[PDB]
């Protein structure tokens, strides 16, 4: 969920 | 009120866990196994029929405070447990032979947050000395070749991997809880969003679990499972190499710590929606899932 992957 | 339709606040959620267990204390009893930074109650649901020495599974939901489909399937597999108890066969066997632990939110600071001030907000609340920057990201504060990759050192950076492993109460919390139920817990899973796959160890280090070949057929046949529905499509494999390195998470740590069955789900959707899946999703996300979850509770009870 880490922004963007 | 309680929907399990739509997405529900923090107040809403915890009056719902004394609510739901005081209409089926037959099936599931309430504790906490700690309090947050801001002091708000790590609810933990016992679901099944009670009795000496079963086995458990461990699953819980909102690590990441954005990713609410999360928080709403805990809710919503609670509520199938109790409606199809006695109905459908193969949950009433899995909630007389074994009990699932569900933790229906872990980071609750961060969800409040979510819902007063920033919705895309994903650490903890907790402060760092020499910054006014908050936060750790919980799923970067286990003692899992911790902060070695994939994580910031930075407080200000979303993947901030705390000050020390276990330096956050919730994920203290939750590591002396699967401590202390060690020779009970036979799986662990963990619920996120999004992404659509389903991921086993490792992603603190591109090595595989002995048992590789396994969690990878398990995982495999899940997610056939979970696609029969309405042809939603997972993928799936070793962290490391399925998504991306990361270290300090909670599957890796449950692992290493000799639980065998460790997944971390990331529900819908690919990102058209995002972390801000409609409403009108949610049941269809949800029985979805509910099936992968099945399948994998049948395996680990032939697997005992
Ligand atoms: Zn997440």
């Amino acid at each position: 969920x880490v922004y963007a992957f | 009120g309680h929907s399990y339709e739509k997405y529900n606040n923090w107040e809403t959620i915890e009056a719902w866990t004394k609510q739901v267990t005081s209409e089926n204390p037959d099936l599931i009893s309430r504790t906490a196994i700690g309090t947050t930074f801001l002091g708000n109650n790590i609810y933990l649901l016992k679901v099944g029929k009670p009795g000496p020495n079963k086995p458990a599974i461990f699953m819980d939901c909102g690590f990441h405070a954005r990713e609410w489909i999360s928080h709403a399937f805990c809710q919503w597999f609670v509520r199938e447990a109790v409606l199809t108890y006695g109905y459908e066969s193969h949950m009433t066997e899995f909630l007389n032979k074994l009990d699932f632990y569900v933790l229906p939110v872990l980071n609750i600071d961060g969800y409040i947050y979510t819902w007063t001030k920033n919705r895309m907000w994903r650490k903890t609340r907790s402060t760092n000395a020499g910054t006014t920057c908050i936060g750790t990201d919980p799923n970067r504060n286990f003692d899992a070749g911790w902060c070695t990759t994939g994580a910031s050192t930075d407080p200000c950076d979303e993947t901030y991997c705390g000050s020390a492993a276990e330096s956050e109460k919730e994920t203290k919390a939750l590591a002396d809880f699967i401590r202390n139920n060690l020779s009970s817990i036979k799986a662990y899973l963990t619920i996120h969003s999004y992404s659509q796959m389903i991921l086993y160890p490792y992603s603190y280090d591109y090595k595989l679990p002995e048992n590789n070949a396994e969690l990878n057929n398990l995982a495999k046949a899940a997610v056939k499972e979970l696609a029969t529905l309405y042809g939603t499509k997972y993928t799936y494999g070793p962290g490391a190499t399925t998504i991306y390195p990361a270290a300090g998470g909670s599957d890796d740590w449950a692992y290493d710590q000799g639980i065998k069955y460790s997944f971390t789900f990331e529900l819908r959707d690919k990102g058209r929606y995002g972390f801000i899946l409609p409403e009108s999703q949610i049941q269809a996300t949800c029985e979805e899932t509910m099936l992968a979850i099945k399948y994998v509770t049948n395996y680990v009870l032939g697997h005992l």
